[PDB]
């Protein structure tokens, strides 16, 4: 058993990871004592479940995972919360007063003071594995902590575990959603900056998820816990493989063989289906094939973008409840017949697919039903760097102005990180075009 | 549309389906850049403070 | 995240103590300093502003500061005069005359060590400050000079501290002495250098407000000081409630400061008071972007917004406030720059005032903020081309070279404004 | 009110649909690059799809369809109509084409084909950027263009020319038929019902085209012509739908879209070519752009008979 460290970082990073956590606890039959009475294997075991829980001598199951923030109300609330006794103090680390939204102050002036401590409590779970994978890092890509200090994480466990993957689970910023302005810097740099570290990156653009919550689940004023358990239903449904029974993904390596040829184009569109709202009195349960034909919607994907204008580079269907094979191919060949599908010359035009027979769970008093089938859909198309794009532009809105620029340097950056990592974004949004149109 | 390394087990089966085939840097790096914003940083406050140490100059002489 | 206090003056001492007033209103503690009130959603965030003392009282982390002790006498008899901690009252015996030299240079230096003394034995007992805020006036001679002497001294012991102000500009309709707008010019300037937000209190607009709007003929220093207090209770009540966002003053000045020296806010509120009507969403944003219902004598429509922050109070639907403020600005949005995407941010606080079942706080960094400066800087130089008055100043060590560099720089600062209000 | 953007001041449609929409008193024409509008009469180069429908409470439209070039370019043309089963391998009613996924070959084959049978061998050689007039070479000798062809920047397509067109008689005519379609955001198919025919400027309306076939030919513009460019007309739009429709999308498309037709002696319909920005005739400019303000803007963006034949689907 290869064991694999969560790292969240920031407050959207420890929030989600809560969220992770929570749906984690459930789907294994943990209780929020740690106590697991179907683990059998008191005091060990080489379980797959062992991935991302250790085991005490006492039958107590402890998260593989690292809280890291700036600022400590967010993490004081996981110490005082239902999970407090799941995870133990050297897991929670703290500062006293946060980045505010400043990539220079998380990742240069407060990153510097705290980054050995982090790593040092990080060796301490290195310590306890046998073999260990690599991490899966939780952060934003918009505030000061989850951009700077993600960054040199990022950076310098290249550095200690450079032969471990590094996975990460970014969230795009939404201006709905957001208290901040200045996000698209923080984003670009802390994206060119950790470019190199990351091997696989899921983005999930908070637009999506809120206008998901706001259809779906019939919730004008979704909450940022709407927001996080469904984005643990996604972060679940990838992590699956690692923590389940199976022979897809089993290894955090696959995740980048499976999906990424191309290092530098890492970043996978996810799309889910069903999300179904708890107060639908009785709802009429999709099909193997209306599941999947709906992974092809924009509606339902973490980024709004079209495929269709874009090719695949790759694509894994991983369904969770009652499916089987032959259902699954059956409404793949439905749906090319229907849709536009164009993958690049050079990748087989496939589906790599696996399935969990155990049907989604969800959070008991949550706003998602049960439903007996569920399907995430991860593929790497060009269409997401419509997601850069975007993004890019509003950078060279405000650079243009040197707008909120004097924030950074007065923190010791130089204007030419800025222009140095806004280039390194030019030059990937051409990598996107150069294998995307013709 | 071919089906391909179909593994089955007690907990789920996993296989692939074609439908057309084709046609770092060191830590002293780090470090001697992370002190290089913070030395940019000291230099900062330095003018910032000699600035305040002439408006006191200025106090006194008024 | 802790905040120490500083009020300055005779009009920053009336402000500040309006201010503590009202939210040691909002926050149920009594004139004793013994909380009575009826909700916890009052205490969560009840240390930003309070210190808690033997017994758990509650003291206001403020220090008064004046060069004469008589507001400070009114203050320390008024109604919650005894709440503020009686060391926390450092006074002089002589005054400051209206003289921004005295204030700054004569005066004010023989005491600025004694109230440097308070700030630090404050800050000791502060888990993590965040930063400091001062209410003052620019147009006499204590709060104006003074006060930017310490603002000064305080950025150099605290450099990485924010410091904000509460800064009530002079205007001749309301005027004590005719040397206001001198002192004002050189504070500004101090300002543009020391200050991470200032906010800009136009006392023109506040005396226009109680005249023509809530029909006040022979409004008092009381009737503008009740909308500077309601004012400082809605900007600072994200700070002071829990059910807000997460960013301390150095987040909030970080998204709403492009630049650093246009940090200078017009303030807004609505409704404006002085009845049992429930007023609407609509009309709240309304009447907020109205030019009639802001604390600066400005006309937004003569500038551009760099960035806006609106606070409403109440229980409404944030549905509602959110298409109404979509409203106003999709509507008027030749008055937004474009290059700042996404410049206007709105919260909702499910607490409300007392007297008003709804209200909004209009925080607006614009730039016809310039209007102001500009008409200060008339002022100035319509006296000071003929000297006048400069004896008052020079006979305290001043030379006109210093007047003509505070000139200078105000100047400059108006021509920065008209750089960003052209750009596209 | 309403709020709109004009990236393209060359559109003589889009500019009289603005001067319109501001005329009706319910909507405000912002600056070009500002991002809070309800409505983008956008530019006909790298427009900005990707920047659309994520701005925070505006319903925002388009005057374009994402990957309606498709359609709108001759190359990309023929390899849709060659390649998509939609479409035959050979429908009747497009000419011979090949663009020179090269095949040179197989038009040379075609054409040392068509050189023996002594009875048909007058084709086109015409490019998706012929500089209105320029570009196009009619040739007898097809060795001429290929030649030429290598002597040319970009990318040409060879059609087979109509030897025999039909001639409005009265002057040994030739001309061409020049028809509007409208598609709106739910992608009905709205045909205008006024065409041209390319008297005064050469331009030729349908009353006097079905007058001349009434009393010429015993027949009308409706049953001998028009049936068959309705047909054309739909199919074309009805092929690419799923990849350009704007259903389920966080922003929505309408298209103006001029679609080019011969007519040869039999009287039956050839497709010419689709041109995505068309101009329109001068005599009705004011009731078309007034046609698009009705059924595709104010559709979307409601205020308080039809000139359209819909193309059912
Ligand atoms: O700056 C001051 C006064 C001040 C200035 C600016 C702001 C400010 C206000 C709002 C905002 O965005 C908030 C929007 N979001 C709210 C949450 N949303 C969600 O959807 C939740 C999500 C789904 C789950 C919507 C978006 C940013 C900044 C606030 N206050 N300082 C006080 C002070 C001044 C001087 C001296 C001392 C103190
Ligand atoms: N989905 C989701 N996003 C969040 C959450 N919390 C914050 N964010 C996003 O993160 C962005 C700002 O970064 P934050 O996570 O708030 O803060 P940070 O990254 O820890 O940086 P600091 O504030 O300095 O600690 C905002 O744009 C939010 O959209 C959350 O709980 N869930
Ligand atoms: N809003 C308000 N402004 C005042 C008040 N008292 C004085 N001012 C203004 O501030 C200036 C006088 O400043 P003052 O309060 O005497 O401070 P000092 O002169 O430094 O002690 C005058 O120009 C007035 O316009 C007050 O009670 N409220
Ligand atoms: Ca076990
Ligand atoms: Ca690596
Ligand atoms: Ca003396
Ligand atoms: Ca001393
Ligand atoms: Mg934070
Ligand atoms: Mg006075
Ligand atoms: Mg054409």
């Amino acid at each position: 058993m290869r064991e694999c460290i969560s790292i969240h970082v920031g407050q959207a990073g420890v929030q989600i990871g809560n969220a992770c956590w929570e749906l984690y606890c459930l789907e294994h039959g943990i209780q929020p004592d740690g106590q697991m009475p179907s683990d059998k294997t008191i005091g060990g075991g080489d379980d797959s479940f062992n991935t991302f829980f250790s085991e005490t001598g006492a039958g107590k199951h402890v998260p593989r995972a690292v809280f890291v923030d700036l600022e400590p109300t967010v993490i004081d609330e996981v110490r005082t919360g239902t999970y407090r006794q799941l995870f133990h103090p050297e897991q929670l680390i703290t500062g006293k007063e946060d980045a505010a939204n400043n990539y220079a102050r998380g990742h240069y002036t407060i990153g510097k003071e705290i980054i050995d401590l982090v790593l040092d409590r990080i060796r301490k779970l290195a310590d306890q594995c046998t073999g260990l994978q690599g991490f899966l890092v939780f952060h934003s890509f918009g505030g000061g902590t989850g951009s700077g200090f993600t960054s040199l994480l990022m950076e310098r466990l290249s550095v200690d575990y450079g032969k471990k993957s590094k996975l990460e689970f970014s969230i795009y910023p939404a201006p709905q959603v957001s208290t901040a302005v200045v996000e698209p810097y923080n984003s670009i740099l802390t994206t060119h900056t950790t470019l190199e570290h990351s091997d696989c990156a899921f983005m999930v653009d908070n637009e999506a998820i809120y206008d998901i919550c706001r259809r779906n689940l019939d919730i004008e004023r979704p909450t940022y816990t709407n927001l996080n358990r469904l984005i643990s239903q996604i972060v679940s449904s990838i992590t699956a493989s690692l923590r389940f029974d199976g022979a897809l993904n089993v290894d955090l390596t696959e995740f980048q063989t499976n999906l990424v040829p191309y290092p530098r184009i890492h970043f996978p569109l996810a799309t889910y289906a069903p999300v179904i709202s708890a107060e639908k009195a009785y709802h009429e349960q999709l099909s193997v094939a209306e599941i999947t034909n709906a992974c092809f919607e924009p509606a339902n994907q973490m980024v709004k973008c079209d495929p269709r204008h874009g090719k695949y580079m790759a694509c894994c269907l991983l369904y969770r409840g009652d499916v089987v094979p032959k259902d699954v191919n059956a409404a793949i060949a439905t749906i090319k017949t229907k849709r536009s599908i164009q993958f690049v010359d050079w990748c087989p035009t496939g589906f790599k697919v696996g399935i969990n027979y155990q049907p989604p769970t969800v959070v008991p008093g949550g706003d998602l039903a049960k439903v007996q089938r569920a399907v995430c859909m991860l593929s790497n198309t060009t269409a997401i760097a419509e997601a850069w794009a975007r993004l890019d532009h509003k950078f060279d809105l405000m650079y243009a102005k040197r707008a909120f620029v004097h924030w950074y340097v007065g923190e010791g950056m130089e204007e030419g990180e800025f222009s140095e990592a806004r280039e390194d974004m030019a030059a990937l949004e051409k990598d996107y075009e150069e294998v995307g149109v013709d | 549309m071919e089906v391909i390394e179909l593994n089955k087990c007690t907990s789920g089966q996993s296989f692939e389906v074609i439908l057309k085939p084709p046609s770092d840097p060191s830590l002293e790096e780090i470090q001697k850049k992370l002190e290089a914003a913070e030395e940019r940083r000291k230099y900062q406050e330095a003018e910032l403070l000699k600035h305040l140490a002439e408006k006191r100059e200025h106090e006194r002489e008024v | 995240r802790e905040i120490v206090h500083i009020q300055a003056g005779q009009c920053g001492n009336q402000i500040g103590a309006k201010f503590w007033e009202v939210i040691s209103d909002e926050h149920g503690i009594d004139p004793t300093g013994s909380y009575h009130g009826d909700s916890d959603l009052q205490l969560e965030r009840i240390n930003v502003y309070y210190n808690e003392a033997t017994g758990n009282k509650y003291v206001p982390r403020a220090i008064l500061v004046d060069l004469e002790p008589g507001t400070m006498d009114s203050v320390r008899s008024g109604p919650f005069g005894q709440i503020f901690r009686p060391d926390n009252f450092v006074f002089g015996q002589s005054g400051a005359g209206n003289n921004w030299a005295k204030g700054h240079y004569t005066e004010g230096a023989e005491l600025v060590d004694s109230v440097l003394d308070v700030v630090r034995k404050e800050s000791e007992s502060c888990d993590c400050l965040q930063g400091f805020q001062l209410t003052h006036s620019l147009g006499g001679g204590t709060g104006s000079g003074m006060g930017t002497l310490l603002i000064s001294k305080i950025r150099e012991e605290y450099p990485d501290r924010i410091m904000n102000t509460f800064s009530v500009m002079p205007s001749p309709k309301v005027s004590d002495t005719v040397v206001e707008p001198y002192n004002a010019t050189l504070s500004v300037h101090q300002l543009v250098e020391n200050t991470d937000e200032t906010y800009c209190i136009d006392n023109e607009a506040l005396y226009d407000i109680c005249f023509r709007t809530l029909k006040l003929t022979t409004p008092t220093y009381g009737d503008l000081n009740h909308l500077v207090s309601a004012t400082m209770s809605g900007v600072t009540t994200c700070l002071r409630f829990p059910g807000q966002l997460n960013a301390d003053l150095r987040k909030l000045a970080v998204n709403m400061v492009p630049f650093p020296r246009l940090h200078f806010f017009m303030p807004g509120f609505a409704p404006l008071t002085s009845q049992y009507r429930a007023l609407t969403v609509p009309e709240l944003t309304q009447q907020m972007f109205d030019s009639k219902n802001m604390m600066a004598a400005c006309d937004p429509r003569h500038g551009r917004y760099l960035t806006v922050a609106a606070i409403f109070r109440g229980r409404m639907s944030m549905k509602e406030v959110d298409e109404q403020m979509l409203n106003v600005q999709n509507k008027n949005s030749s008055y937004f720059v474009e290059w700042i995407p996404n410049n206007v941010k709105t919260a909702v606080c499910d607490i409300p005032p007392r007297g008003l079942k709804m209200s909004a706080t209009f925080i607006g960094n614009s730039t016809a903020i310039q209007e102001l400066f500009k008409r200060i800087s008339e002022q100035f130089t319509a006296m000071f081309r003929r000297k006048a008055f400069l004896h008052w100043y020079t006979g305290e060590g001043m030379d006109e070279m210093e007047f003509t560099e505070a000139e200078s720089n105000m100047n400059d600062l108006v021509s920065e404004y008209q750089q960003y209000q052209d750009a596209t | 009110m309403y709020t709109f953007v004009v990236r393209d001041e060359n559109s003589s449609v889009y500019a009289e649909v603005s001067r319109l929409l501001l005329a009706t008193g319910q909507w405000k024409r912002l600056r070009k690059d500002n991002p809070r509008f309800n409505l983008m009469l956008g530019e006909r180069n790298r427009l900005p799809f990707g920047r659309l429908g994520h701005e925070p409470g505006l319903v925002q439209l388009v005057n374009y369809y994402r990957g309606a070039d498709k359609l709108c370019r001759k190359a990309s043309l023929v390899k849709l109509i060659k390649t998509s089963p939609e479409l035959s391998e050979s429908c009747t009613w497009f000419p011979e084409s090949y663009v020179i996924t090269d095949e040179r070959e197989v038009f040379l084959a075609a054409y040392n084909r068509r050189r023996e049978g002594r009875e048909g061998n007058v084709w086109i050689a015409k490019s998706s950027a012929g500089a209105k007039g320029e570009g196009i070479l009619i040739s007898s000798e097809a060795s001429e263009l290929l030649d030429f062809i290598d002597e040319q920047g970009q990318v040409h397509v060879i059609q087979k020319y109509l030897e025999k067109p039909l001639l409005l008689e009265p002057g040994h005519r030739k001309f061409d038929i020049r028809s509007w379609v409208l598609v709106d955001h739910l992608y009905n198919i709205y045909l205008y019902r006024e065409g041209v025919l390319r008297e005064e400027g050469n331009e030729m309306f349908f009353e006097e085209f079905n007058q001349y076939l009434m009393d010429a030919l015993n027949t009308t513009l409706e049953n001998s012509i028009l049936l068959q460019i309705k047909h054309i007309i739909r199919s074309c739009l009805m092929c690419i739908e799923p990849a350009i429709s704007t259903k389920h999308l966080h922003y929505q498309s309408f298209q103006l879209f001029g679609f080019d037709f011969m007519v040869d002696e039999e009287l039956k319909v050839w497709l010419i070519e689709v041109n995505g920005a068309p101009a329109c005739a001068q005599k009705l400019y004011a009731e078309l752009c007034q046609g698009i303000v009705d059924v595709a803007i104010s559709s979307v963006f409601p205020l308080a008979t039809s000139i359209f034949i819909k193309l059912h689907h």
